[PDB]
């Protein structure tokens, strides 16, 4: 016994003291449960609604603005530095013809900032990575085909970042309306030929591609979010309770929140971060260098 | 026995389902008579209050679904309202008036998305341009997704916005519960007691249209059909139409 199988222990111990960066962006019109979903995924109140109940809180410039907050969460020994990027003003104005332009600018600006450091003669050992690793795109649960705004926004965002479509407030739909709407949006994705996360790589195994197939079949996720715990017949769980309904957020037989959490965080979290590097950042860097 | 109803809301908000639910008849859209919003006019015969009801439902296609939803986009809505005023004014001035086809719009249901936050600038801009020509009735569409508290907080925010924009809602001579939190379903479902009811069935529960504990649907039904349909037509005739005609001269 030599002992070089210990090398994975040496690496994990080196990365644990380092920490981990995750930069996630939520895109959608106000009132789609975006801040609630972020606060439900990470089981902590990280952000407020970018506008709240105050319409005067909308960006005065009448365009989309970036609202970046920074956070840190610990589980056992893994520290996760989280950047949350909300987009107050997207689709909330009378004129939304430039609703995506500040978003595309922010995404490219982070790559530009990173590449500016990779080219210095005296590079730092640990470059601060503020590149957008994931985009949760919130679609309204209205059973309609993609609006012009969604087509324009997605046709650009899906080319520069890992875009994860999500049906916001999906409890609007019955299970049959959920099947018909999800099948309609998937046909919209084929019609416009968008690159929707996850991607299939040649490095993936037959079981990894199969996992990608099964998760891909329920995208966009039908999510229901809640930071508040409710009680039903003594059992306490987090969800929503009304005059006629009681939704268990962590019930896979009711919504796809649990599937989204396993996907975004437990199986494809590192894949999301690295794909931002070797796909999106490298694609950006290649275009800058040739010009 | 004529009645003309206007439905302004984004596509997929539930306008058609609420029309079938209110009048309890699926043939509301069986008869379509013939960047800008399209106007769709439907004429149906309804057996409401024993007599035949000559219902005319005016609908919108593509409201709020352009990149730029300025007044030029939704102006066909106002052009149609003023046109129905114009047609009545000319036919009213003729020597032989006796069976005028009164196409004047008697009520305008504005559908608010259940965001739970506030009214958008487009919501305020349109309603600021309609309340002086139609009896404006704002509703919160698909309100089943809102908790009991969200509905109260949302209504409080919406009313303060309409008040600050000097927007005037229809006041029954009911008014305090505006905007109405409504649900829509002319379909039969089975509840947890095995009973046939109208509404929508979910894994998380069954909401019932004709249940006063689940929505404000009956309040809107009383305001529109069963209680205050006559005063809705009266305010259009005696006030809204007269103010339009006066400023036209
Ligand atoms: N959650 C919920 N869904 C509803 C309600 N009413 C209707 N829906 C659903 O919302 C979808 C939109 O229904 P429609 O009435 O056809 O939408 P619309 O306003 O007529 O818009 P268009 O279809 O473009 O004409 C349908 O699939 C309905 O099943 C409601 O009260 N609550
Ligand atoms: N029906 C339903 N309502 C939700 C859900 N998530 C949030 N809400 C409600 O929607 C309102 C706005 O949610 P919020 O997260 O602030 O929207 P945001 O503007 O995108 O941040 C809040 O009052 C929430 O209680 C959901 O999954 N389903
Ligand atoms: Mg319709
Ligand atoms: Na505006
Ligand atoms: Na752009
Ligand atoms: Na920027
Ligand atoms: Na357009
Ligand atoms: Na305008
Ligand atoms: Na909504």
């Amino acid at each position: 016994y030599v002992g070089f199988d210990t090398i994975t222990n040496q690496i994990e111990h080196r990365l644990l003291k380092k920490g981990f960066q995750f930069n996630i962006m939520v895109v959608g019109q106000s009132g789609l449960g975006k801040s609630t979903l972020i606060n439900t995924l990470f089981a902590s109140h990280l952000i407020d609604s970018a506008t709240g109940d105050d319409i005067s809180a909308l960006p005065v410039t009448k365009t989309t603005e970036m609202k970046i907050s920074t956070h840190t969460l610990v589980e056992d020994r893994v520290r996760l530095n989280i950047n949350v990027i909300d987009t107050p003003g997207f689709g909330d104005f009378i004129d939304n013809s430039k609703a995506w332009e500040p978003i595309v600018k922010y995404i490219k600006e982070q790559h530009s900032q990173y590449l500016r450091k990779e080219l210095t003669a005296q590079r730092e050992r640990f470059i601060t990575d503020t590149r957008v690793h994931a985009i949760l795109y919130f679609l309204q649960p209205n059973g309609k085909e993609l609006s012009r705004l969604d087509v324009e926004a997605l046709k650009r965002l899906t080319e520069i970042a890992n875009v994860i479509p999500v049906i916001g407030k999906s409890d609007t739909l019955t299970l049959d309306e959920r099947t018909e709407f999800r099948e309609l949006i998937q046909n919209e994705f084929e019609k416009y030929n968008f690159k929707i996360y996850p991607y299939d790589s040649e490095e993936l195994t037959d079981e990894e591609l199969e996992l990608n197939r099964s998760v891909r079949s329920i995208i966009p996720f039908a999510v229901v979010g809640s930071e508040n715990e409710i009680e039903i017949n003594g059992e306490t769980f987090r969800g929503r309770k009304t005059r006629w309904s009681a939704i268990n957020v962590e019930d896979i037989n009711q919504c796809d929140f649990v599937y989204l959490r396993e996907f975004l965080i437990r199986t494809h979290l590192q894949d999301l971060i690295e794909t931002t590097s070797y796909i999106h950042y490298e694609g950006f860097r290649a275009r800058q260098l040739i010009a | 026995p004529s009645f003309n109803l206007l439905c302004v809301g984004p596509d997929g908000i539930g306008k058609t389902t609420l029309m079938k639910t209110l009048f309890n008849n699926d043939d509301i859209e069986a008869n379509l008579v013939k960047h800008k919003v399209k106007i769709k006019s439907y004429e149906s015969v309804i057996e409401e209050n024993g007599v035949k009801l000559n219902l005319n439902v005016i609908d919108t296609e593509g409201f709020g679904d352009f990149l730029n939803n300025d007044q030029k986009s939704w102006d066909p809505i106002i052009k149609e309202i003023d046109s129905r005023f114009d047609q009545y004014l000319d036919a009213e001035n003729k020597i032989n008036r006796h069976s005028i086809n009164d196409k004047r719009i008697h009520a305008c249901l504005y559908f608010i998305e259940p965001t739970g936050h506030y009214l958008k600038p487009l919501d305020l801009k349109f309603m600021q341009s309609v309340y002086e020509k139609c009896n404006l009735i704002p509703v919160i569409a698909k309100s089943d997704i809102l908790t009991d508290e969200e509905i109260l907080s949302f209504k409080k925010t919406i009313m303060n916005q309409l008040i600050q924009s000097n927007i005037e809602l229809f006041k029954p001579p009911l008014f305090s519960s505006l905007p109405y939190a409504v649900i829509g379903s002319n379909d039969i479902v089975e509840n947890y007691s095995g009973n046939q009811v109208r509404g929508r069935s979910y894994p998380w529960g069954v909401i019932e249209v004709d249940n006063d504990n689940h929505s404000d649907f009956n309040l809107l039904k009383n305001l529109l059909i069963k209680q205050f349909m006559e005063e809705l037509k009266e305010r259009t005739s005696k006030i809204l139409y007269e103010n339009y005609r006066s400023s036209k001269l």
